[PDB]
């Protein structure tokens, strides 16, 4: 095995958990916009349900975030 | 999966390799230089890695991030770094000795001239891309886990100093010969009256001989120095087990 | 698409890594090289200072990298704010006109020497990965800076010997020659307008 | 002493070719034989790199006719001489000019 | 493609962000002023709608200047 | 499959790694240059 | 004294041609006899490497020929006498120019 | 009564942060460097070496006869505490013996007694003597060691610029500057007796 398989399978999980997040979000936004256009088959528990979990996502991916640039930032402070 | 695999073992397969390119980096003759910034060496360092990565195997997964056998890793991939860096540092040195010895023979800074002829040297045979390819093959024959300089390693490595010496000499004995013979031969022929002396004046005659001497040293420098680098080379080669 | 609150993650993390783009892509890192030598040619070791040395090369890299930021500008800038492209599109419409002008101011032996080091075949110079170009781009660009400053290391070398010689003529062997050279070291850079001529072919080497 | 690498690896060629000459003199067709080699270059990149070859003239007996054997034979110890230069890229001719080996 | 031509466009770009946000901030300040005043015809849906647009470009115009403000002293305090 | 907690961990996990071999490659380095520039 | 590394290999290599050819003379069916070896560098740095070869030159006896068992010998003779250069890489040829081995 | 998790890494950076002292305090860098800062010195050279390169030929020499005793701190201490077989206190004191055994067989018994007295404590053996105490010991003999290396080796070089002085003196030109001819002399006899070997076997085996 090398060492770009690593690399490779990180990359994978950073674009799944990406298009995981991205999903909820397109999925919580067409849930609002039926529910408020006015359409009689969306419930307002699913709607609130969907933008919690939009939200929690992306709350995750901002921790995720945040983590990486200040690790990159302690990074580039280093004795070299 | 749990994401704690996938996350742990790539920065293991990444800061490992970079421990030891970044090292060598540091101590090497054109990337270890006082006038590059260390940003600009870090970037390097980094671009580096993250390119030659394929070619790199996986690391085992045994060793953890987050324990002593994973410190003594990281140890031991800055020992590999710093043999290859200080070679080229041996080199470039012995041509400043060569520099020196001769400055010194001239009745006289030199050394910095041959300092940074032999930088031209190292640079323009592609003496950095080398080294950059040496530092990959020690991946494949050296891998990071198992493996580190044995104690015959820092012998061979501590035997550079009669290295330093003996080709400093090869080089310069011919020069140097000439040096004496001509300060010989002016000291017998301006013997006979013992009110010239020489004192300053001899210090003149000896400088201009001996600027005159080095502008031959640099007339035949360039096949010393393809001897040498060969020698080094196989040095290299030999701490890396290739 | 991403959807607007991902897109401005986005665009948000990497303009902090734009310090980053400027060191390993531009040409900031060639300049900085050539005036850090320079600067240790003379006697004196801080007198431009860092951050004067820094604020050359930032206007340097903008003047002749103008080009590179006029083709992105209008490629890639241009399309995205008139919705005539996406993201992904447009992120990639700006790597095209970087990525060819680092292509073209690097080395072949160096390109060859990092594509046999990446292990991936590519037939053709003009086709090699980013990922592999930028390495090759810094290590030819220190080359070439390394060649560059230390052929104006030369002149200045050239005074030392001279100088040193005179001394160590007259006997004066403890006299340290640096003092002495360093009025005359000053003197050359200024005579041949040096802060000028540097700076000029500087500007006119990059293609 | 003084002479460049250049110099020295032009020297070698001209040993190694001296020394090929003087082995198809002994041939019974041949009578004088003259070499020319060509150096390569070794890039990864397709458009650069530039491999060796050979130009060899000989001066054959009086009469006779080479024969496509004799050519090949020529071709193949001229091959094997130098490292490099696949038989594909070896020009071979005689007196009367006429052609034998393409390069 | 000369560094007046580029530095002109930048600028322009740079300018016409900088005149965006000015015209959400006029435009959220003069419905506030007018409804504040006691206009009938204005909602307090178009007040909340504006001072919330201006709110956030205002904030974005802030986090893009300390992203500026911090890259450029990254590379003036880099050690040389 | 995966639970937050487990990102959370997995977070936590990396950045305390990360930061591990930061600081001992620059301790390392530290007293490789501090051995470096002495006076012989 | 003044030899300089690239010059020395030649003074060796050259020198085992002149003993091989002498281990040729002693055959009955060889009169004179000439090697040409190419030895390149091991160059780890190159990817690629045109490989060794050889092409011995043999000035027979009056007469005498050899169907394949003489000139199998020989060529694993001279094969193993160099270091590398495998067995299939080595051209023979004769004063009468019959192809006796490719390489 | 094991320290925990979090102290035993506090213990473990702040042996990293006085790395360069175990090296110049503790190990044989101290010795070496002496000894070819007096082989430059003897010889006409004054900073042709260079610092750099002395150091670094140290460090690997260091790293060569610290091998033994690097191993058998490894094999004692390092190899029970990754396997979870000792505890952080009981591994601790096993790297630290191994260490205080090699300063001992580099010491001598006339500097022990002047800083044991000198610590105004009690003690009747050498080999439980507190490791505070011996290392001013083993670096003060270290010097000394050191010197008397030094001067062996600078009587050689010393005897050929005699040689040269005498020799330009006898045949009368009282005016030409012993050291310029004598420098190649000293050289080309550091060379053909091949002297960086010899030395390295005087200096590496000269601890056993």
């Amino acid at each position: 095995a090398s060492g770009a398989k690593v690399g490779a399978d990180f990359n994978d999980l950073l674009t799944k958990a990406i298009n995981n997040v991205n999903t909820l979000q397109k999925a919580s936004g067409d849930l609002q916009t039926r529910f408020d256009r006015g359409d009689a088959d969306v419930s307002l528990s699913d709607v609130m349900i969907a933008r919690n979990k939009s939200s929690v996502a992306f709350d995750a991916t901002v921790q995720i975030r945040n983590k990486l640039v200040e690790a990159y930032k302690d990074l580039m402070n280093m004795p070299v | 999966e749990y994401p704690t695999s996938v996350v742990l073992d790539w920065i293991a397969n990444y800061f490992w390799p970079y421990v030891r390119i970044s090292s060598m980096l540091m101590v090497m003759t054109v990337t270890g230089a006082r006038f590059v910034s260390p940003r600009i060496r870090l970037y390097l360092g980094l671009a580096i890695t993250f390119a030659v990565m394929p070619a790199i195997p996986a690391v085992p997964q045994d060793i953890e991030l987050l324990s002593f056998r994973g410190f003594m890793t990281i140890a031991e991939q800055m020992i590999i770094g710093i043999a290859m860096g200080m070679v080229t540092q041996f080199m470039i040195q012995t041509f400043v000795l060569l520099g020196q010895i001769l400055g010194m023979q001239s009745s006289l800074l030199l050394g910095q001239l041959f300092m940074f002829l032999t930088t031209m040297f190292f640079l323009a045979t592609d003496g950095h891309l080398k080294m950059l390819q040496l530092v990959v093959f020690s991946f494949k024959t050296l891998p990071i886990g198992s493996g580190s300089l044995n104690a015959v390693d820092f012998r061979e490595m501590a035997g550079w100093l009669g290295i330093m010496f003996q080709t400093a000499l090869s080089m310069s004995l011919s020069g140097i010969i000439a040096l004496l013979t001509i300060n010989l031969s002016f000291g017998v022929m301006t013997r006979a009256a013992p009110q010239l002396n020489i004192f300053s004046l001899g210090f003149a005659f000896a400088l201009m001989v001996g600027l005159l001497l080095c502008w031959y040293i640099l007339a035949g420098l360039y096949s010393h120095y393809e001897m040498f680098w060969t020698v080094g080379e196989a040095q290299i080669c030999r701490l890396i087990r290739l | 698409d991403y959807s607007v609150t991902l897109q401005i993650l986005a665009l948000m993390t990497m303009l902090g890594f734009l310090p980053a783009m400027v060191i390993l892509m531009t040409s900031f890192t060639r300049i900085v090289v050539v005036m850090s030598i320079l600067r240790q040619a003379m006697g004196l070791q801080q007198t431009p200072s860092n951050q004067v040395i820094i604020g050359i090369a930032l206007f340097l890299t903008f003047f002749v990298m103008s080009p590179v930021l006029n083709e992105i500008n209008d490629k890639a800038v241009q399309p995205y704010l008139n919705e005539q492209v996406t993201a992904r599109e447009a992120f990639d419409a700006a790597q095209a006109p970087m990525k060819a002008f680092m292509l073209k101011q690097t080395r072949i032996k160096d390109l060859e020497t990092f594509v046999t080091m990446s292990g991936e075949q590519v037939d053709n110079p003009e086709d090699v990965s980013m990922a592999v170009l930028i390495p090759a781009f810094i290590t030819s660009e220190l080359k070439t800076a390394f060649q560059i400053g230390f052929m104006l290391f030369l002149p200045f070398l050239i005074i030392d010997l001279v100088v040193a010689s005179v001394l160590m003529a007259m006997g004066m062997m403890m006299l340290s020659p640096m003092i002495v050279s360093l009025p005359f070291k000053l003197m050359l850079f200024v005579l041949v307008d040096g802060w000028n001529l540097i700076l000029s072919t500087l500007a006119g080497s990059f293609a | 002493f003084g002479v460049s690498q250049r110099l020295e690896q032009e020297r070698l060629k001209l040993s190694r070719e001296r020394q090929l000459a003087q082995a198809i003199e002994e041939m019974k067709q041949v009578r004088k034989a003259r070499v020319l080699l060509a150096l390569p270059k070794h890039s990864v990149f397709v458009r650069h790199n530039q491999e060796a070859s050979a130009s060899v003239f000989l001066t054959l007996s009086t009469g006779t006719n080479l024969k496509q054997q004799e050519v090949d034979s020529i071709v193949d110890m001229v091959a094997s001489a130098v490292p490099g230069m696949k038989t594909s890229r070896i020009t071979v001719t005689d007196q009367h000019g006429r052609l034998l080996s393409s390069g």
